[PDB]
C-alpha cells in the first residue's frame, strides 16, 4: 500500500490509491517534504471519495515545498489526542504535542475526536440560578447554570474585557477543574493571560490550548473539536463540574467557507458553505449538562460588518437561551458596559423563578427604556420645548436610568487606576426600585456616571 | 548657507574636471595588459591554455 | 561630505566606463580569436575528444520511467492478450 | 551513454552550424551542451 | 594612476578566475503564451515554487501545477515570450537579498537598486515566508516609543512591539505624521546606545513618483537618512510589485530583529495590494465571494501582520511596531477592508474631515478612537499630570450640542466650556514642528492647571511659545530633574508656577491688557 | 457575409447574426412553428435592402415592407440599404430656421428649429402622445403651401 | 432602421422630413433579448455593454446638410419612458448624454391645473436664440428669470 | 506570410498564422474588401495569444461583408501616426489621414503609437508657479504647472470662450502650441468648432484630432494615446510649452468596460475593468513636466447619476490638483469669469 | 423506481430523486460516514410509506 500525489492546489489534495486497498473516512495520511530548509512532514485528513481511487484531502500544514510522486503512508485510524489526569498545567498545540515542555506526553490514553452526542433518555433541563457582582447582569438578565452564554456584538466592544472580569470572578468565587480555548485570538493577549494566570496561582487545573491566525484553518477548525474531546473527558470519567471557556466561533465559520471555496462545490447565499447549519448543530449539540454532570460554557461571537442580516449569527441565535448584546452607539456614549438593554433577553426571567418585585422593576424598566426610544426621534430636532412636562420627567428619569447602569469593574484596573466594586442582589433591586419612585430627580445627572452604590452616589453627589 | 552652498558649488565645479584629469590617464593605461587578460579569458573558455 | 559622495559617484562613472570598454574589447577580440584561430577542421574533432573526456568523467546518474490509469490498464492488458495471442501468427496471417 | 544509463542510447544526429564548436546531445529532458557560443555569452553577461 | 592600477587587478584576477563546466541540467520547451500566462514542458524534475531564469533576462515562478504542462506567472517584460522557446529554472526558492548597507537606498521590490547612486552588497538571502515566532517565546510591553505630535501620545499611547492602525479619509495628512514619526526618530539615531537605537523601514505602495520625490527631498532636508530603508512600489508598474514588496519589508525587518535591532514598520497603503491580488485571482478564473473578493484575502494580510511582534527576553527581546494606513470612503467604518483591518488589530485612530474643514489641523475624534494598549506605555509622570481629559473631552463635545440656549447653563458649565474651548486650541499643531516630551508634558501640566484662563483665546498659542521659549533660555534644572525621576516632583512645581506668575504678569495680551 | 437574408422551403425568412468554425446562428423573424429538423437552406442575394419610393404616402406597410393595409400593392424605386456610413464632418453647416410646433409653452421656453434632436421624456399617461400628434398636424399650412420649400 | 432608411432618402434629395420614434425601451428590451438567447455574456443590469452604440448607430442619422449636397434636413423625436420618476436608470442616462435638449413632463402638474404639464425649471434647448423668430424672441422679453422669481 | 480567417463574431476576429510567422503582441495588419458598394480597407491590432498559431484580435472598424480565406498580411510594426511642422494646419483623426483632404501624405515622419513614462531619476524634483493674465483664476486657485485640473460647467456658461481666451493667451504670452482631442463629440459641434476655430484666426497653430461614434471602441480608446503621442513629441522636438485638451473621462472608461466585455472576460467590481488602474496610470503618467518643460492639462468629468463614489470618480480623482466650478446665477448677476470663489479649492 | 426506498449494507436507506441515463443519484438519511465505493444496492419494490 502506497500513495502517490497527482494534482495539488492551494491547501486542498489529490491523491491516487491502488485497488487493493482504500482508507475509509477521516483517518491519518503520512507524507514528506525532500527540501532542505523548510524539512517537515505532513499528514491529511479523508475528505471525500472522486471515483477512481481518487480521494480528496486537507492539511494542516502550508503546503509549499511539495512535489508529486512523494510516497504516502496511512495509520487506518482517525486522529487521536491525548487524554490523561496531568494533562492541565501545559500548554498544548493543534496536534495535541505539548508546546511548553517538548517530548512531555505520549504516555498517557488516547481518544478520537469524533464522537456522537449523548442520547435523548439521559438529556435533563435546568434552572440553576446564577448570580455575578456586576449589577446590569443580574437586574436584567439573570444567569442560570448548566445553561449556555451568548455574548453579541460587532468590533472593539469591550468583549475581550468583560471575558476576563467574568473569568476572574468566577475563578475567585469557584474551583474545580476549567478549561479556557478559542480561535481566533492574538499572540499577545495570550502571553498577557499566561502571565496573569501564572500570578493567580490558578494555572495548576486550567487547560490551554489555541489557535492564531497565521495557521492553516485546518487546525482552525479542528482545534476547538480537540477542546470540546477534552471537555467531554475530563466530565465522564471524572463526574466532576468543569468551566468551559471558547472565544470568537466566527473565525471557526469563516474558516470552513474558505476551505469550500476550494472543493469548487457550488456556493451559496453571501457565498458560504452549501452546508453550515448541520455542522453548527452537531458543534453546540455537544455541549449538553448530564443529570449527574454541571457544565457551563460561554461563547463570544463576532458579527461581521456590523451587520445582523447575515445568516452566521443568525444560525446560532437558534441554539442559545441567555444572550447579552453590545452596540457602537452605546460606546461612543461613553459608558464601558455598553450593552443593549432594549435588545437583551432571557428565557430564565419568570415571576415563577423570581419573585414578581423583581419581574415589576424590570418590566418599568423596559418600557421606560422604550419610551425613550420613541420620543428620541421627536426630540431629535425640536427638543423638550414642544413636548410636555409629562413626558419631561419621562425623558429625564430615563436619562438618569441610563446613566446609573454604568459600572467600575477591577479588570478596568490596568486603564483607570482604580479599584473595582460588587454589588449585592438586594442592594441593586432597592436602589433600582428608589431611583424609579422618583426621589432621586433633584441630584445631577453627571454624579452617575461611573459610581459604585447609592452610597458612594450620595457620597459623590453631596462632594459637589 | 547659500554663500556656503555657493562654496561647495565650485568645490564640485572643480572636482568634476580633477576627475576627468584622473580618467585621462586612466584611458591611457587601460590598455597596459588588456591582451593577456583577455588570452586568459579565452584559455579557460576553450578549457585549455591559449 | 555629499560632494565627497559625488566625487565616489564620478569614479563609479569611471568604473562604469572601465566595464563598457573591457566589455566591448572582450566580445570583440574573443570573438575574432575564436572564429579565426580555432576554426580549422582539424581542431574541431579535438574539442570533441575534449568534450570526450568531460563524458567520461561524469559521475553516474539515475534515470527511471523511460493516460488515465483505467486506460492505461485496459491497455496493459490488451497488449498481453495480443502477446498471447499473436503466437501462432504466420508471416501473411 | 551505456555507462551513465544502463538502458542503451540510440544515435540521432542533426547537424548545427551555429555552434562554433563543442557537441550537445538530448537523452529526452535532460541536456548536455558544450558551446563556444554559449561560454561566450555567459561570460559576457557575467562580466560586471 | 593607483585606481587605474587596482582596477586592472582587480579585472586580471576576475578573467583569470573565470569557470564553467557542463552538466546534465534540464531546459524546458515553451508552448503557450499571453496575459502573462505561460506553459512549458520538457522538466520532469520538478519541485514546487522554484524560480526561473529567461532567456531575456526576466524571472517568473511555477506556482501552478498540473498533469499536463504547468503555468507559471512571469515579472516584467512578458511580449518576448514566443512558444517553442527555452527556460532554465532554478532550485532556489523565492530570498531577498539583506545586509546592513540598505539603508539610505530605495530598491525595487526585488531588490535591484533604482535610485542610480550604484551598486549595494549582500550576505545571505532569507526566504519571502517562514515561520512566526510562537506565544511561549514573547514578552509583554513594556516600552515607550516616543511620537513627535503631543496629541496622539497624550491620547492614546503608542508602545513598541504594538500594533497601532490610522483609518482616513483622502487628504488629510497621514504622510505628515509618518515624516514626523521618522523625524523625531533623529534625537534616538543620535545616541549610540543599541538598546535605545531604532531603524525605521519606509514603504509605499500605488504612489506617484512626484510624492515619493517630494517625501524623499522632505527627508533629506531633515538630514536622518543614517537609518531609513525605503521601499517603492510606484503605480504604473505591474501588480507583481505591488503583491510582493510588503513581504520583501518584513522579510528585511525579520532578519535585523532575529540580529537584536528595535524596529519601526510603516506601510503607505494596503488597499491597493487587496485590489492587485483581486485582479490577478480573477484572472485565475477563481470563484468569487463577497463583493468579488475572495476569503483568502483575510489570511492574506494576517499572514503579512502577525509577523510583527516583541520577542521574549532570552531570544534578544527585539521590538517592532507596525503602522499601515488605510484610506476609507465617506467615512463609513461598515467596509469590509475597514472591518477585516479593525478586526484584526488592536487599537486604532480615526481622522475625520470635518475638524480639518473647520481649520484645525489635527482632526482626531475623540469619542470613538481608541487603544488598548496599557498603562505602562505612559511615563509615570505622564500618568499623574494626564488624566480624565478623554471624557472631558467627550462631554464637552455633547454639551456644546445646547450652546443656544444658555437659559440653562445659567452660570454652572461656564468654567467647563472654557476650560473645553481652551483645551481644543492648545491640541492644535502647527506643520513640522518636531517636540520633546519635556516641553509637551509641561503644556499639558500648563494646560491641565488652566493657569492661562486670564489670556484670551485669540493669542494663547503664542503666548505658551514664548513662555516655553523662556524656560528654555531660563534655567532647565527642573526639565532633567523631571527627565531622570520620571516625575514631577514638588518642589519643581513651586518653582515653575512661580516662574509661570512671574512670566504672565510681565506678559502683554494681543490688545494690550495684562493678565491677573 | 453578415446579416445576410437567408431563405426557407416553408416560405419564411431569417437573418444571420453568430458564426463559427462548423455552425451559423439565425433568427426566424415571421412564424416558427413550420421550422423542423432536416430542412434546407439557400443563400439567396445579399444583405437585406428596403425598395424605398414616392407612393408610400398615406398608407400602413411592414416593417418589411408589405402593405399590411387593405390597399392594393405599392409600387418601387430603389433599393437602399439599411447600413450605410454617417455624414461627415465636412458636410454640414450652422443650424437656423423657425421649425415651429403649435404649442405655446414649447416655442415659448424651448425653440427648435431644423437638424436638431430633440428628446422627449415622460411618465406613464403624460400626454406625449398628443404633444406629437399636434405638433405632426400643425404642419397643414405648411403642406398647403405650393412650393416644397415649407 | 427601415424608419431612418426611408427618411434618409427623402433627405438626401432634398425633401425636408421629420422622423418621430413612439418607444426606444422595447427596442431596447428585445435587442438584449435576442443577444442573452443567442448565448452571449450578460452586463450590468444583464444588458449587453454594445446597446449604447446601437442608440449611437441610430438617433445620430437626423442633421442638416450643407448647400453643396442641396441643403435637406431630418429632425428625429424619441420618446422616453419614466417609472416612479427615476433618471438614473442605465438607458435614461445613456439616452440623455448621447443628446441635447430634453423636455421634462410631471405628472403632478398634470393631476391639476395645467395640461400641458411642462416643466420649466428643468427644460433648456442647446440651439436657443439660432432657432427664434426675431419678433418672437423681442417679444418674449425674457420671462424665464420672471417665472423663476 | 499571409493568415487565413477562421472564425468570426461582432468586431472579434480570429486569424491563423504560419509555424514561423506569428505576430508579437500590439501589430497592425491589412484586409480589404471585395464587395464593391462596400469597398473598404480594414486595420486590425493583436491583443491576445490563443495559441496553436491561433490569434484573437479587434478590428478598427464596423465588421461587414468578410469573407472566409481572405489573406491577411502584416504591416510588421504598431500603429504608425505621421509627424512634423506641417501638422496643427488641419484636421484628422487618429489614423493620420486628413478628413478635409487626402493631400497629406507620408512625407511627415512615422512614429510608434506605443511609449513609455520617463524614468524615475530624471523627474523635476521641485514645483513651479504658474501665472496666468485672469485676476480672479490667479488670486483664488492657484494653477500648478504641468498639473491636472478638473472644470465643472455646463452649455451658455461661456466655457468655449474661456478655452480660446486662454489658448491665445498661452499662445503669444509664453509661446508654443496647443492642441484639441475630441473625445465622445458630436459630428456637427465639432464641425461648428472648426468653424469657430477658423473664424478665431487661431487656427493655424492648433492641431486637432477627433474621434466619432459610429466607430468601434479601438479607435476611440487609440485616440487619446494618438494626442499624447503628439503634445510628447512636439515638446521634446520643438521644446515648446503646449496644452492638451480632453474632453470626458468617463467615455474612455465606457469604451474599455465594451472592449473588456467583448473579449469575453469576467466582469468585476461593479461591471468594471479589473486593471483600470493599470491603464489609468498608463495614461496619466506622461503628463508631469520634466527637462525644464511644462505639459500641463485639463479634464472634464461627468459625475454619473449625482455620486461621487463610484470607483470611477474615485480613482479620476486620485490625480487631481485644482478643481473649477461655473454656476448659472454668477452669470445672471452679470460678470464675465462666472466662477463661484466658493466652491474651488487648489493643492498648492 | 422514482423516489422508491433503497437499501444498502450498512442498514440504512435512501430514496432514488433523479434517474439519468447511466447513473443513478440517491441520498442517505442517517449516518452516512461508512459508506464506500463498491458496496451493494437493492430494491424493495415499493414507494415510501410510514
Amino acid at each position: 500500500t502506497a500513495g502517490r500525489v497527482v494534482r495539488i492546489t492551494g491547501p486542498v489534495v489529490d491523491v491516487e490509491f491502488p485497488r487493493g486497498s482504500v482508507p475509509e473516512l477521516f483517518n491519518a495520511l503520512h507524507a514528506e517534504i525532500t527540501f532542505g530548509a523548510l524539512a517537515k512532514t505532513l499528514t491529511l485528513e479523508v475528505a471525500q471519495h472522486l471515483g477512481d481511487s481518487l480521494v480528496r484531502c486537507i492539511s494542516m500544514q502550508p503546503t509549499d515545498g511539495l512535489v508529486r510522486g512523494v510516497e504516502v503512508t496511512d495509520t487506518g485510524a482517525s486522529i487521536s489526542v491525548p487524554v490523561g489526569d496531568g494533562v492541565k498545567g501545559h500548554v498544548f498545540n493543534a496536534l495535541g504535542d505539548c508546546l511548553d515542555d517538548p517530548g512531555y506526553g505520549k504516555d498517557f490514553e488516547h481518544w478520537s475526536i469524533h464522537r456522537k452526542p449523548p442520547a435523548f433518555s439521559d438529556l435533563e433541563p435546568r434552572t440553576e440560578m446564577l448570580e455575578t457582582g456586576l449589577k446590569v447582569v443580574d437586574l436584567l438578565t439573570p444567569y442560570v447554570r448548566g445553561g449556555k452564554i451568548a455574548l453579541f456584538g460587532g468590533a472593539g466592544v469591550g468583549k475581550t474585557v468583560l471575558i476576563q472580569e467574568m473569568i476572574n470572578r468566577i475563578a475567585r468565587n469557584f474551583g474545580g477543574t476549567s478549561v479556557f480555548a478559542g480561535v481566533g485570538e492574538r499572540t499577545r493577549e495570550g502571553n498577557d493571560l499566561w502571565v496573569e494566570l501564572a500570578d493567580a496561582n490558578v494555572l495548576k487545573d486550567t487547560a490551554l490550548v489555541f489557535g492564531q491566525m497565521d495557521e492553516p484553518p485546518g487546525t482552525r477548525m479542528r482545534v476547538a473539536l480537540s477542546a470540546l474531546t477534552m471537555a467531554e473527558f475530563f466530565r465522564d470519567e471524572q463526574g466532576q463540574d468543569v468551566l468551559l471557556f471558547i472565544d470568537n466561533i466566527f473565525r471557526f465559520t469563516q474558516a470552513g467557507s474558505e476551505v469550500s471555496t476550494l472543493l469548487g462545490r457550488m456556493p451559496s447565499a453571501v457565498g458560504y458553505q452549501p452546508t453550515l447549519a448541520d455542522e453548527m448543530g452537531e458543534l453546540q449539540e455537544r455541549i449538553t449538562s448530564t443529570r449527574g454532570r454541571s457544565i457551563t460554557s460561554m461563547q463570544a461571537v463576532y458579527v461581521p460588518a456590523d451587520d445582523y442580516t447575515d445568516p452566521a449569527p443568525a444560525t446560532t441565535f437558534a441554539h442559545l437561551d441567555a444572550t447579552t448584546e453590545l452596540s457602537r452607539a452605546v460606546f461612543s456614549k461613553g459608558i464601558f458596559p455598553a450593552v443593549d438593554p432594549l435588545a437583551s433577553s432571557s428565557t430564565i426571567l419568570d415571576p415563577a423563578i423570581v419573585g414578581d418585585e423583581h419581574y415589576r422593576v424590570a418590566q418599568e424598566v423596559i418600557r421606560i427604556l422604550q419610551r425613550y426610544k420613541d420620543l428620541q426621534d421627536i426630540i431629535a430636532i425640536l427638543g423638550i420645548d414642544e413636548l410636555s412636562e409629562e413626558d419631561k420627567q419621562l425623558v429625564n428619569r430615563a436619562r438618569r436610568i441610563e446613566r446609573f447602569l454604568s459600572q467600575n469593574m477591577m479588570a478596568a484596573e490596568q486603564f483607570t487606576g482604580q479599584p473595582g466594586s460588587t454589588v449585592p442582589l438586594k442592594e441593586t433591586i432597592e436602589a433600582f426600585d428608589k431611583l424609579t419612585k422618583g426621589e432621586f430627580d433633584h441630584l445631577p445627572e453627571q454624579a452617575f456616571f461611573l459610581i459604585g452604590g447609592l452610597d458612594d452616589l450620595a457620597k459623590k453627589a453631596e462632594s459637589l | 548657507r547659500a554663500q556656503a552652498s555657493g562654496e561647495v558649488a565650485q568645490t564640485l565645479t572643480q572636482a568634476d574636471q580633477q576627475l576627468s584629469a584622473q580618467g585621462d590617464q586612466v584611458r591611457s593605461g587601460l590598455e597596459s595588459s588588456v591582451d593577456g587578460l583577455s588570452a586568459k579569458l579565452a584559455s579557460r573558455i576553450l578549457g585549455v591554455d591559449v | 561630505a555629499q560632494g565627497a559622495q559625488q566625487i565616489q559617484l564620478m569614479r563609479q562613472q569611471l568604473i562604469r566606463q572601465l566595464r563598457t570598454g573591457l566589455g566591448a574589447e572582450a566580445v570583440n577580440k574573443a570573438a575574432e580569436i575564436v572564429r579565426a584561430h580555432v576554426a580549422d577542421p582539424q581542431a574541431q574533432s579535438a574539442t570533441v575528444d575534449r568534450f570526450l573526456s568531460e563524458l567520461e568523467q561524469m559521475a553516474p546518474s539515475s534515470v527511471v520511467i523511460d493516460l488515465r490509469a483505467a486506460s492505461r490498464q485496459s491497455l496493459a492488458a490488451l497488449v498481453e492478450k495480443f502477446d498471447s495471442v499473436a503466437g501462432g501468427l504466420d508471416a501473411d496471417g | 551513454l551505456s555507462r551513465i544509463y544502463g538502458r542503451p542510447v540510440s544515435v540521432q544526429l542533426h547537424v548545427d552550424p551555429e555552434l562554433l564548436g563543442g557537441l550537445s546531445i538530448t537523452v529526452g529532458d535532460e541536456v548536455i551542451d558544450g558551446s563556444i557560443a554559449s561560454r561566450l555569452a555567459a561570460a559576457q553577461t557575467g562580466l560586471p | 594612476t593607483i585606481s587605474a592600477a587596482d582596477i586592472e587587478g582587480a579585472i586580471e584576477d576576475y578573467v583569470s578566475s573565470f569557470s564553467a563546466d557542463t552538466e546534465r541540467e534540464e531546459i524546458g520547451t515553451v508552448i503557450d503564451a499571453g496575459d502573462g500566462i505561460a506553459h512549458v514542458e520538457g522538466l520532469p524534475s520538478v519541485m514546487t515554487q522554484e524560480l526561473l531564469e529567461f532567456p531575456g533576462g526576466v524571472l517568473g515562478v511555477a506556482l501552478n501545477l498540473d498533469e499536463h504542462s504547468v503555468g507559471a506567472v512571469i515579472l516584467g517584460e512578458f511580449e518576448k515570450i514566443e512558444e517553442g522557446q527555452q527556460v532554465k529554472r532554478t532550485g532556489e526558492v523565492l530570498s531577498v537579498p539583506v545586509g546592513d548597507a540598505f539603508l539610505g537606498r530605495v530598491v525595487n521590490p526585488l531588490g535591484q537598486p533604482i535610485d542610480g547612486q550604484g551598486d549595494i552588497a549582500a550576505e545571505t538571502r532569507r526566504a519571502l515566508e517562514l515561520q512566526a515566532p510562537s506565544v511561549v517565546q514573547r514578552q509583554s510591553v513594556s516600552e515607550p516609543l516616543q511620537t513627535g505630535i503631543k496629541a496622539i501620545d497624550a491620547m492614546t499611547p503608542i508602545g513598541r512591539g504594538q500594533r497601532q492602525l490610522i483609518i482616513g479619509d483622502r487628504k488629510t495628512g497621514k504622510t505628515a505624521v509618518c515624516v514626523d514619526t521618522i523625524l523625531n526618530q533623529r534625537e534616538a539615531w543620535l545616541t549610540g546606545d543599541p538598546k535605545q537605537q531604532v531603524r525605521c523601514v519606509y514603504v509605499a505602495i500605488g504612489q506617484k513618483g512626484t510624492t515619493i520625490a517630494s517625501v524623499k527631498r522632505a527627508l533629506e532636508e531633515g538630514g536622518a537618512m543614517e537609518y531609513t530603508t525605503i521601499v517603492a512600489a510606484p503605480a504604473s508598474d505591474a501588480a507583481g510589485f505591488k503583491w510582493l514588496a510588503p513581504y520583501t519589508g518584513s522579510a528585511i525587518g525579520q532578519h535585523w530583529m532575529y540580529n537584536g535591532k528595535h524596529v519601526l514598520i510603516v506601510f503607505d497603503d494596503l488597499s491597493k495590494q487587496a485590489d492587485a491580488y483581486r485582479a490577478i485571482s480573477l484572472l485565475l478564473r477563481r470563484p468569487p465571494g463577497r463583493e468579488a473578493f475572495p476569503g483568502d484575502v483575510f489570511y492574506l494580510h494576517s499572514r503579512l501582520l502577525e509577523r510583527c511582534a516583541k520577542l521574549s527576553d532570552e531570544l534578544g527581546g527585539g521590538s517592532m511596531t507596525g503602522l499601515p494606513i488605510i484610506e476609507t470612503k465617506a467615512n463609513d467604518i461598515s467596509a469590509f477592508i475597514p472591518t477585516n483591518v479593525i478586526s484584526i488589530t488592536d487599537g486604532q485612530c480615526f481622522l475625520e474631515s470635518d475638524l480639518f474643514n473647520q481649520g484645525v489641523r489635527p482632526a482626531i475624534n475623540v469619542g470613538v478612537s481608541v487603544s488598548r494598549v496599557g498603562g505602562a506605555a505612559q511615563i509615570k509622570a505622564m500618568k499623574e499630570v494626564a488624566g480624565s481629559l478623554r471624557l472631558d473631552l467627550s462631554q464637552y463635545r455633547e454639551l456644546e450640542a445646547f450652546a443656544a440656549f444658555a437659559s440653562d447653563l445659567d452660570a454652572a458649565s461656564k468654567a467647563q466650556l472654557d476650560r473645553g474651548a481652551r483645551l481644543v486650541e492648545l491640541l492644535k499643531q502647527p506643520q513640522y514642528s518636531p517636540l520633546a516630551v519635556e516641553e509637551q508634558v509641561v503644556a499639558i501640566f500648563l494646560g491641565t492647571q488652566g493657569h492661562l484662563d486670564s489670556v484670551p483665546v485669540e493669542d494663547v498659542q503664542r503666548f505658551e511659545s514664548e513662555l516655553l521659549e523662556h524656560v528654555k533660555a531660563s534655567h532647565s534644572d527642573i526639565f532633567d530633574g523631571i527627565r531622570e525621576t520620571k516625575k514631577l516632583s514638588e518642589e519643581a512645581e513651586e518653582k515653575l508656577v512661580s516662574v509661570i506668575n512671574e512670566f504672565k504678569k510681565g506678559f502683554q495680551a494681543s490688545d494690550g491688557s495684562s493678565v491677573v | 457575409m453578415t446579416q445576410e437574408l437567408l431563405e426557407f422551403p416553408g416560405g419564411v425568412l431569417g437573418v444571420a447574426l453568430n458564426l463559427d468554425e462548423h455552425s451559423v446562428g439565425a433568427v426566424i423573424l415571421g412564424e416558427f412553428e413550420k421550422i423542423e429538423e432536416g430542412q434546407q437552406v439557400k443563400r439567396t442575394g445579399e444583405v437585406l435592402s428596403v425598395p424605398v419610393g414616392d407612393a408610400f404616402l398615406g398608407r400602413v406597410v411592414n416593417p418589411l415592407g408589405q402593405p399590411i393595409d387593405g390597399q392594393g400593392d405599392i409600387a418601387a424605386e430603389t433599393r437602399r440599404a439599411l447600413e450605410l456610413q454617417a455624414p461627415s464632418v465636412v458636410q454640414r453647416q450652422s443650424v437656423s430656421e423657425p421649425l415651429q410646433t403649435g404649442i405655446k409653452a414649447i416655442d415659448a421656453m424651448t425653440p427648435i428649429g431644423r437638424g436638431q434632436r430633440q428628446l422627449i421624456i415622460g411618465d406613464r399617461k403624460t400626454g406625449k402622445t398628443a404633444v406629437c400628434v399636434d405638433t405632426i398636424l400643425n404642419q397643414r399650412e405648411a403642406w398647403l403651401t405650393g412650393d416644397p420649400k415649407q | 432602421y427601415t424608419g431612418s432608411a426611408i427618411g434618409q432618402h427623402w433627405m438626401y434629395n432634398g425633401k425636408h422630413v421629420l422622423i418621430v420614434f413612439d418607444d426606444l425601451s422595447k427596442q431596447a428590451d428585445a435587442y438584449r433579448a435576442i443577444s442573452l438567447l443567442l448565448r452571449r455574456p450578460p452586463g450590468r443590469e444583464a444588458f449587453p455593454g454594445d446597446v449604447f452604440y446601437l442608440h449611437s448607430r441610430l438617433l445620430e442619422r437626423c442633421a442638416k446638410l450643407s448647400d453643396e449636397l442641396g441643403g435637406g434636413s431630418m429632425t428625429g423625436l424619441p420618446i422616453i419612458e419614466t417609472k416612479a420618476n427615476d433618471i438614473s436608470a442605465f438607458i435614461p442616462t445613456n439616452v440623455i448624454s448621447i443628446t441635447d435638449g430634453q423636455c421634462f413632463l410631471e405628472s403632478d402638474l398634470f393631476n391639476q391645473g395645467v395640461r400641458p404639464a411642462i416643466n420649466v425649471g428643468v427644460s433648456v434647448s442647446r440651439v436657443g436664440g439660432a432657432a427664434q423668430i426675431k419678433a418672437m424672441k423681442e417679444v418674449a422679453g425674457s420671462l424665464r428669470l420672471d417665472l423663476s422669481q
